[PDB]
């Protein structure tokens, strides 16, 4: 566990120089699992919801969603009513800074209105008109205590909240971060040295992001060109590369990961298929380390770094089916669209350029078209034709 | 295959390891598309005439049963794994210096705006001389250049039934609704959105580049912008396309990858006469330092009445100019 | 045949290995027949409605028709209220969970309020005021009970539920899944490692996706490829290639994959029609595999696999007229459909091309345009010139 | 200073000649910085909410939200209700002017109804349907008051009024600012040489800007999408560009800037601090400062000029350690956004350019491809070896 | 015959194969008269109403006027009741199915409340308030009763019903038909093998579609193709294309097309104009067919076959002025919008490239513009020059 308390070191040094963070890499590093197990640990709570919140960004996802928007939503006699949802930020940013007031030992926080605050703000169906009316009138107060309060005690907020935003870039994310382009900058908090409090469109209401909140972003590197995120937006986020493991893929180290979770008499019956695994691979225990690497530095070499091919597809391989399976769902599919079908530039990559028509990954067919086309057919290989190509991408 | 060719020069198919027909027949579907397409190709006192002259093997190359002998027509060609380019022969030598002279020519002479800088990235690079894979890459850097400096988005105004309430709520169309269809919003919005038609001729022409080229550095360069035009609508190239692109100060900067797709997608390839190539040359010439294509103002290098001097293939050719125009003045 | 033994092995080796597969091919491959009968065969139901459903995805399709949304009821005095009503994948999802609950012996189960919320779940009338109070109260339960049930019980709930999405790739997944295209991840499942009870918007009720959940997606591959989805659903989703299959067309395999259903009178009498539909065919029993090959193949070099013919068009033939029928409304007009006019790409897939004015399917026009263009014209064959053709493409 | 006084100076030069500016510059300039401390030292307010507003434009702001437009509202008695509801903008302009009207000494003006007016505007509660009716009367009173009050009373307006438009280049600003390419022109402001008054599209309400606001945007120039390009709408902006200012991180100018926050101790905490980070750059004080101009002249000859590193990458380092993780987590994965797989563009801002191996930030992988391309691998540089790869970049 | 007959049996054949036909085409060429006239064929029914019904799809129809809705309605002393009124889809597959259960003899019917459910269902007004509870009634007891009722006898419904939808690719097939499309299916009709009885959103009624109900769908492919139709009418819906038949301008044929829509007071008026309108042209009995057939070749050659002329643009011609009027007002301005300044396709379409002057209908414009732009003028021709102008086009 020595590389897992420095990958933890990473993302808890930079979330306190630069208030949040991206995890960035190819799909399958573990992003989103180091993401979770990071705050898991910080937060001793697994499940989401208390002090700390789960989102994903998708293509349709919108600023209304993450901040606030006009929202019709249903009485205690559901008839439809037009009301200003807040958003998952502002539902964590509201209650970090009102969890934040509650340890702040001052004489002029009203924790009365704070801890009923808190509770509508912890309150996980959708509020009564009768308590919505209430939720508006303490937002109220608090942005009238927190604009007078200083930045002595507004800094110190103690108990840390995060925000796990997974798949970031599959978002519009300056859309998405409306106002919290300039809020989530360091300086930008309450108890900063340029506290920004913003105001909202859609409510009228203050808002500003609290210090001890914290944004933990994932971006498959793959999946979205990081050549079109903004570079204003790339200031407020400290980027942690994470890239793909394939010493964690060596037989030992196959080991010391699955062994965490499961039982003794479970342990060593996972060995013994470990073991029948990487003996038909030429009792190779470096193989799926060597393999990953090859193929990575050759995807490295006419592709982005960002298609490399994670680790964490073969981290559960404990038979030869398994590694079939991987190979043929989860790897070939996987350098066919990074590749865009370009035959000749994946048998490159795996080791079979000049080489077809045999126990190959992909085999030429032989009928040419009208215009000279060639056209390349995905051959599955079993048994020893399997093992006998992957070791050619080795060799 | 890759050909290449300057004008009137012929080598046969026992000379380029290819196939014996392979290499013919295919553009012999190039010539007679050229037959098609030649209304509309320009001539200035070129003598064609081609109604029914191209059609016997006479368009921009002679398919001769022995050899290949090539014509005025200048320029790429692309079709069934034969590559064919034609370039002057005044810029023949006695192997990159030839090409990028033919770019410089057409670049000051036909309007276009190719960097000097992107034609000196790639000399040192130790590829194949290919004008086709020049303009490919011409096209990939100028539009990855704007596409990193800022992803092209317009402004559509788009009628939605919304879940949220988002730009302005459309009045006549939200009061008239039945009270079970109040759970939407009828908003009128106007929104950045990336599918446009700019895009999608983008999108379309990199997926055509990525389907013929052949270097590695341009498979790299498409390969990325193939990547961020990730959720353009593919659309197929037609020349209806490319004319409903209107350039203001919105997309004015996206022009110059704009007339490279256009040059190169509307069996295709860029030919112009070098006949006339050399009319539209000169008068840019005659015009800031103050037409027979024939060896015999005519042209001037190290291989071939005004001289014309050629210091364009690595601006003090028109200095010396200056004595002629001593005399003409 | 062991079709549907290679297929259902296929399928189930990768719904317990990725949790959710896509049947991706050619339009006739028989993607929703095997999808459709793997299910009726792993749940013994042969309508949809408890153990599985059927859906289709279309550009319109919803969150709300999906998941969760707002539906307008009437009142006792008919006046219009608004009732959040579950969607079909929370529907099947909440389904799968409680007979998942039911059938787990454990102390902390009711087992009497959670088959009251089977009944209400499975219930096709819509739920009365009263008893969609009682459907709320349940799920509150519900999700109290398994927010304190460990990892260990909701690892393997025993009954396997199926949700079959047809045409998958018309959808946008999202707008229809929205953020819960994460819960399909095999470790964010309600039992699994990272898993993940989100909070739904319109109701704010608990949501998970459980184990028991598989998803068979189908998709369409000629009119959108699978580098063309959503990236969601290229990391999620399992895809297997339904090939189309020209053995089927054999006259023996012809005649038992009709007969499987069949009148036992009707099976002379189809061994009165296909023999003498094979007969004028020239007494090949191997003519419609090696013509659907044939074409597949000179397809398969001009353009992609993801627009070849499938063989669902071929298996209702018994006549010569039904194979006219068949050849010239349904693959003539797929092969113009995907060729865009261009008739000589066309002509080389049935390998008539140079030869136009004669037994052809596509003949010239004599006219040609003002910048020269040329058109071809649909001939329609008939009787022994239509096979004289049709052999031709074999030949 | 430069900045200590005069670029404070440009803004209260430019916003009294033109009545509204904009700071725009690459990213970490200090727009939003000298934005902030411009208007909190003119007004004598730290927060916003009273005599100046904070607002970030974004792709969600609306004309609706900023002037005027329909929003729905809900009370008891009535569960939808559309009103016209005044934006941000509307707020802040008939703030500044009610408040002007205070202290002007006509007895023309009825300070009475002014004053109830001033209340309704600072109501932090959402206006009443009792008192929204009461602020429709007062503010067409006050609409007929200043159109008949003389232009000399109606341009010292005492109190000025601060609308901060962060990020205005990131919403629609001819769609948002929707009246006010007319009325934001300082003569076209009340009391101005040609003082216009226009009529408002949902409220049929006249509205004027008054003299007594000003707007302060601040616009990114690194993306060129959202470059203000629109030609009359500049006419009305005076536009500071806050370039990239290498010179505060000399060492002298490090602490100068650091310690004004810093009170008694942290300021000798801090001293001791940057004597040991300028002690390990090999005693040179302006080490920081050439780094970031060495850089940003290579950014502006391959790049723009707007692509520029901002200064404030770099003026909150204290130590070799806070420098490696600007430039590893910060710096330069920003410049591989840049130069996103153009390695030999990348090597010559770091001037390591054919400088294969080595303490090189860039190490070129040992493999070629089939085509001849290569790539480079990041190499992860810690201690002297990443100083003197530093060292490198300066001379 | 080869009008009615020949084409009728291929809408037999395929509408009782598939269930339901697209009639596609150019316009004019009787997709809506070859829809309405079988139909009344088939139901012995010349108004709608009760055996078949004719709608049109638009950009406005929708799910709640084309299956159900809510509508507000006057039920007792004028206060509003909202109800569910049914649209033209479920009540037409209510009135197939009733009509089907009314004519099947399994005894456990209640034919006394099938017929009156019949009555309820062909109401030429709006049903009364007592008569919607007894409606509801009703359907109640069909849905219960075809609920019990075996799939066998449910399969032959005697009485064919028809809907006949007229511009079917007008309207958004997935927001009028919502997730119903599937129910058109053979197999998932009322009584098929996959039988599939949904619930509808609104009322909560069950609903299936019966096996006695077809669609007969007309849509026009000038301006959209097949190739871009929705993908929900592609493949449920069988297709014909109703192409030009310029063989009915004929002078026999348009005889008897005309005959029959006239007296024979009226049809000896009309031989002595048809006789002395093919007197004009030439004594060719053949000109208006070869008229259109010369064109229509020539609009394939260069657009496609889908933009060919109908032949119902010279089906009420019966003089040389009505020809004329024809051309200049209905086919040239077509011609002009198909080839739109394009003068030297539209040249050769009329057989006249090359010739520019003198008895065509573009003459040469005698001015070459700067870049050697050549325009045309439309030379409207009367008499005789008409004539031998439009005689060239045939020639
Ligand atoms: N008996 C049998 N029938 C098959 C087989 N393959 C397809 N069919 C039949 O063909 C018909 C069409 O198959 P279908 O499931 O719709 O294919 P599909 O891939 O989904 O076709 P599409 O929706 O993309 S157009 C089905 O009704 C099915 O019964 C097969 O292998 N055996
Ligand atoms: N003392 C001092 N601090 C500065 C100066 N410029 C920038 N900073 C510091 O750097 C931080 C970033 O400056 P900021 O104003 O937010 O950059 P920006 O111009 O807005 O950059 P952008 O990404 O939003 S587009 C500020 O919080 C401020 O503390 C300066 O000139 N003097
Ligand atoms: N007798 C006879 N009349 C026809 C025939 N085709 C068209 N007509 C006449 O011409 C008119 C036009 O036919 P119509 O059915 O409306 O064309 P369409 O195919 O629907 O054209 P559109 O609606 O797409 S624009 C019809 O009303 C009919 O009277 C035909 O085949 N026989
Ligand atoms: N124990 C362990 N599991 C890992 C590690 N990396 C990845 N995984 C597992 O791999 C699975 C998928 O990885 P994921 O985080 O979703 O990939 P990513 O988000 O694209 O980076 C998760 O369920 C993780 O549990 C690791 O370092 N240790
Ligand atoms: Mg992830
Ligand atoms: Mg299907
Ligand atoms: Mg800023
Ligand atoms: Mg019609």
């Amino acid at each position: 566990g020595h590389n897992i308390k420095e990958d933890y070191f990473r993302v808890d040094m930079l979330l306190n120089k630069k208030g949040q963070v991206i995890l960035y890499g190819p799909p399958g590093t573990g992003k989103t699992w180091i993401a979770r197990k990071y705050v898991v640990e910080e937060t001793n709570e697994k499940t989401p919801g208390n002090k700390w919140e789960f989102i994903t960004f998708h293509q349709s996802y919108s600023y209304e969603e993450f901040i606030e928007g006009f929202r019709p939503r249903t009485d205690n006699e559901e008839k439809i009513r037009y009301v200003v949802e807040d958003g998952i930020f502002k539902k964590i940013a509201l209650r970090a800074l009102v969890k934040g007031l509650f340890e702040l030992e001052d004489a002029t926080i009203g924790k009365d209105k704070i801890h009923r605050l808190y509770i509508l703000l912890t309150k996980k169906e959708p509020l009564s008109p009768t308590e919505y009316e209430e939720y508006l009138r303490l937002k109220r107060y608090l942005w009238e205590l927190v604009g007078g309060l200083p930045k002595d005690k507004l800094k110190n907020l103690t108990p840390k909240f995060y925000l796990i935003i997974d798949e970031i870039n599959r978002g519009n994310i300056s859309k998405i971060f409306g106002e919290l382009i300039t809020l989530l900058e360091k300086d930008k908090r309450l108890g900063g040295e340029n506290q920004l409090i913003v105001r909202l469109p859609y409510s009228g209401e203050p808002f500003a992001v609290p210090p001890n909140l914290y944004i933990i972003g994932t971006m498959n590197t793959a999946d979205r060109s990081i050549a079109l995120l903004d570079v204003a937006l790339r200031r407020r986020f400290a980027f942690i590369e994470v890239e793909p493991r394939p010493e964690f893929l060596e037989k030992e180290n196959l080991k010391k990961i699955r062994e965490k979770k499961l039982k003794t008499e479970d342990r060593k019956r996972l060995n013994e298929k470990l073991n029948e695994l990487f003996s038909k691979l030429g009792n190779d225990n470096y193989f799926l380390k060597t393999l990953l690497e090859k193929i990575n530095v050759r995807i490295t070499v006419v592709k982005d770094r960002d298609h490399r091919i994670g680790h964490s597809y073969f981290l559960n391989v404990e038979t030869v089916e398994d590694l079939h399976h991987v190979w043929y769902y989860e790897v070939l599919p996987l350098l066919m669209e990074y590749f865009y079908n370009d035959w000749e530039t994946i048998k490159w990559v795996l080791n079979e350029k000049g080489k077809e028509h045999g126990n190959v990954f992909f085999e030429k067919l032989r009928l040419t078209g009208p215009n000279g086309e060639e056209a390349y057919q995905l051959k599955v290989l079993e048994g020893d034709a399997f093992i006998g190509a992957l070791k050619r991408i080795i060799s | 295959t890759t050909i290449t060719l300057y004008e009137h020069d012929e080598k046969r198919y026992r000379d380029i390891a290819g196939d014996k027909k392979a290499i013919q027949d295919a553009l012999i579907k190039l010539n007679k598309q050229f037959k098609k397409d030649f209304k509309k190709l320009d001539r200035s006192e070129d003598n064609s005439d081609t109604e029914d002259t191209i059609d016997e093997s006479k368009g921009v190359v002679e398919v001769y049963a022995n050899k290949i002998k090539a014509r005025h027509y200048v320029g790429f060609a692309a079709v069934d794994n034969v590559f064919l380019q034609i370039l002057p022969k005044v810029f023949k030598p006695k192997t990159w210096e030839p090409i990028l002279a033919f770019i410089r020519m057409l670049d000051m002479a036909y309007g276009l705006k190719i960097k000097d800088h992107d034609l000196a990235y790639l000399q040192g690079r130790n590829l194949r001389p290919n004008l086709y894979e020049v303009f490919i890459y011409l096209f990939a850097k100028s539009l990855w250049s704007e596409v990193q400096r800022g992803y092209h988005r317009e402004y559509v105004e788009v009628h939605r039934e919304e879940k949220f309430l988002r730009g302005k709520l459309l009045m006549s169309r939200q009061i008239r609704k039945l009270p079970h269809q109040l759970n939407t919003f009828s908003v009128e919005v106007h929104e950045l959105i990336e599918d446009n038609l700019l895009n999608r001729i983008f999108y379309a022409s990199v997926r055509e580049a990525l389907r013929r080229t052949t270097w590695g550095l341009n498979r790299k360069l498409l390969g990325e912008l193939m990547l961020a035009f990730d959720g353009i609508t593919p659309i197929h190239l037609r020349t209806e396309h490319f004319e409903r692109v209107h350039f203001t100060r919105l997309n004015e900067r996206f022009r110059r990858p704009f007339e490279l797709a256009k040059l190169l997608f509307m069996v295709s390839g860029f030919f112009v006469d070098m006949n006339k190539l050399f009319e539209r040359f000169i008068e840019r010439v005659l015009v800031r330092n103050l037409a027979k294509y024939r060896e015999l103002p005519s042209s001037s290098t190290y291989n071939q009445a005004y001289n014309m001097d050629y210091v364009k293939t690595g601006f003090k050719a028109d200095k010396n100019f200056r004595r002629s125009l001593n005399n003409i003045i």
